[PDB]
C-alpha cells in the first residue's frame, strides 16, 4: 500500500487549492481515502472523506469549501477547497483505514501555504569552517538558506551520502516576510583538507535545486 | 463535535521509565479511539486502533487501553527512538477529531554546548546584507540564552534563532541564532560575539570574531 502526493505550494487568499494523491498497492473501489490537514503548530484536523461506493463524508465545519472526488480507474483522489482564507495553511495528507480501524496509511503530506506574497528560492551561502569553528579535534561548517518563500526546504550534503552529525534548523521568518534557515554539520577538523564538503537545496515550490561547495575560510 | 482532551501538554522521561499518556474524549466514543505518533519531519504513523489494538510492527512496548471517554497510552519502558509528538483520535461519529498532542521529550545528563561562530561570507556581503551566526551544538538541557555583542554593545531586535527536535541517538539540542545588519553596519564595526548561558557552565562563555583579521 502506497500513498503519495502532489507537491507544496503557494496560493492566495480567496483563491483555491487542489491537491492529487496517487494510490498503489489497493484499490480504490475497495477502500475509502481522506484527507487530514495540520496547520502550524496545531494538531490534526480531519477534512473529509470519499468512500470506496463514492459517497462523500465531509467536516460541517468546512464543507461550504471543501469538494473531495476520485478517478478510480487511475487511482487518484483530489482534494479541492475554495475560498481560502491564510488560515488554511498547512500540510495536507491523505490516507486510509485500510483494513484497520485508525488511520494505518499516510501519504507523504503537501504544504500548502496560502499568502499573497510571490514564490522566492532560496540564496544559498557558506558558513565557512575557521578557527572560530573548531572545538578541539572537530570542525562545525554548514550552509546559510536564506530569503526564499514559501517553507518548504529539503538540505542535505553531499547528496545525502553525508547524515552523521547534520543539524537542519527550523526556519523562522524574518521581518522581510521571507523564511531563512542553516543546516550545519560536525566533522573531524583534519578532514577539512581532504574531504569534499557540499550542501544541496531543493526548494520545490520554485523548482530550484542548488548546490554550495562549503570550503574553509582564507586569511 | 467531539472533544479530545491530551495531557499532559508535554512530558519528559528518561530512558527505560514508565510513560503514561492520557486522552479524554468529551462525549461516548466506545472504542473508536487511535493514537498516533509523530516524528519530526514525518507523517503520523499508526500505533493504535479500536483503543487497544496494537497496529502492525508496533513494539510491545506500545499499549492502549480505555473506552467510553478516558483512554491511555502506555510505554513500559521508554527509548531514545520514542522521542515524538503523540496524537489521539476518536472515529466514533462525523466529524472525526483528535487531540492537540503530547510531545514526548527524553531526560538526559546535563551536557553543556559547543559554541562555533561564523561571519558573513564574502557572497552575502556583497548582496548588501550580512548575517552572522552563532551555533550552540548537542546540549542538554534545551534551555539556553544567546546574547549578541558587537564592540561591546549588547543588540536586541536584529537576531533570530532556531532550536532543533531532540536528537534521538543522544537526546540533546541544537540552537542557532543569526544577527543580521546592512552591510554598511557590519563594516562600522570590529568585535562580533555571542555569549551563552546554560546550566551546564560555569558562568557565560563568549565566541567572537574580529573582523580586522
Ligand atoms: C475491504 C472493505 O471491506 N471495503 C469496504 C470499505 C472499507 O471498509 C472502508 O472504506 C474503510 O477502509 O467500506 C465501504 O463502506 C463504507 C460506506 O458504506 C460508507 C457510507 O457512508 O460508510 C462507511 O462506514 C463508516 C460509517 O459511515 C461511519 O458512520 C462510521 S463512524 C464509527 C461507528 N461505527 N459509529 C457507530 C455509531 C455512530 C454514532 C451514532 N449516530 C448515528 C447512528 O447516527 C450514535 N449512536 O450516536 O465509520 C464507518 C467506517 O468505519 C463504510 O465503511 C466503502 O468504503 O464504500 C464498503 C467497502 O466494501
Amino acid at each position: 500500500v502506497q500513498l503519495k502526493q502532489s507537491g507544496p505550494g503557494l496560493v492566495a487568499p480567496s483563491q483555491s487549492l487542489s491537491i492529487t494523491c496517487t494510490v498503489s498497492g489497493f484499490s480504490l473501489t475497495s477502500f475509502g481515502v481522506h484527507w487530514v490537514r495540520q496547520p502550524p503548530g496545531k494538531g490534526l484536523e480531519w477534512l473529509g472523506v470519499i468512500w470506496a461506493v463514492g459517497s462523500t463524508n465531509y467536516n460541517s465545519a468546512l464543507m461550504s469549501r471543501l469538494s473531495i472526488s476520485k478517478d478510480n480507474s487511475k487511482s487518484q483522489v483530489f482534494l479541492k477547497m475554495n475560498s481560502l482564507q491564510i488560515d488554511d495553511t498547512a500540510m495536507y495528507y491523505c490516507a486510509t483505514y485500510g483494513n484497520y480501524g485508525g488511520f494505518a496509511y499516510w501519504g507523504q503530506g503537501t504544504l500548502v501555504t496560502v499568502s499573497s506574497a510571490s514564490t522566492k528560492g532560496p540564496s544559498v551561502f557558506p558558513l565557512a569552517p575557521s578557527s572560530k569553528s573548531t572545538s578541539g579535534g572537530t570542525a562545525a561548517l554548514g550552509c546559510l538558506v536564506k530569503d526564499y518563500f514559501p517553507e518548504p526546504v529539503t538540505v542535505s550534503w553531499n547528496s545525502g551520502a553525508l547524515t552523521s552529525g547534520v543539524h537542519t534548523f527550523p526556519a523562522v521568518l524574518q521581518s522581510s516576510g521571507l523564511y531563512s534557515l542553516s543546516s550545519v554539520v560536525t566533522v573531524p577538523s583534519s578532514s577539512l583538507g581532504t574531504q569534499t564538503y557540499i550542501c544541496n537545496v531543493n526548494h520545490k515550490p520554485s523548482n530550484t535545486k542548488v548546490d554550495k561547495k562549503v570550503e574553509p575560510k582564507s586569511c | 463535535d467531539i472533544q479530545m482532551t491530551q495531557s499532559p501538554k508535554s512530558m519528559s522521561m528518561s530512558v527505560g521509565e514508565r510513560v503514561t499518556l492520557s486522552c479524554k474524549a468529551s462525549e461516548n466514543v466506545h472504542t473508536y479511539v487511535s493514537w498516533y505518533q509523530q516524528k519530526p519531519e514525518q507523517s503520523p504513523k499508526l500505533l493504535i486502533y479500536g483503543a487497544s489494538n496494537r497496529y502492525t510492527g508496533v513494539p510491545d512496548r506500545f499499549t492502549g487501553s480505555g473506552s467510553a471517554t478516558d483512554f491511555t497510552l502506555t510505554i513500559s519502558s521508554v527509548q531514545a527512538e520514542d522521542l515524538a509528538d503523540y496524537h489521539c483520535g476518536q472515529t466514533y461519529t462525523y466529524p472525526f477529531t483528535f487531540g492537540s498532542g503530547t510531545k514526548l521529550e527524553l531526560k538526559r545528563t546535563v551536557a553543556a554546548p559547543s559554541v562555533f561562530i561564523f561571519p558573513p561570507s564574502d557572497e552575502q556581503l556583497k548582496s548588501g546584507t550580512a548575517s552572522v551566526v552563532c551555533l550552540l551544538n548537542n546540549f542538554y538541557p534545551r534551555e539556553a540564552k544567546v546574547q549578541w555583542k558587537v564592540d561591546n554593545a549588547l543588540q536586541s531586535g536584529n537576531s533570530q534563532e532556531s532550536v532543533t527536535e531532540q536528537d534521538s541517538k543522544d537526546s540533546t539540542y541544537s540552537l542557532s541564532s543569526t544577527l543580521t545588519l546592512s552591510k554598511a553596519d557590519y563594516e562600522k564595526h570590529k568585535v562580533y560575539a555571542c555569549e551563552v548561558t546554560h546550566q551546564g557552565l560555569s558562568s557565560p562563555v563568549t565566541k567572537s570574531f574580529n573582523r580586522g583579521e
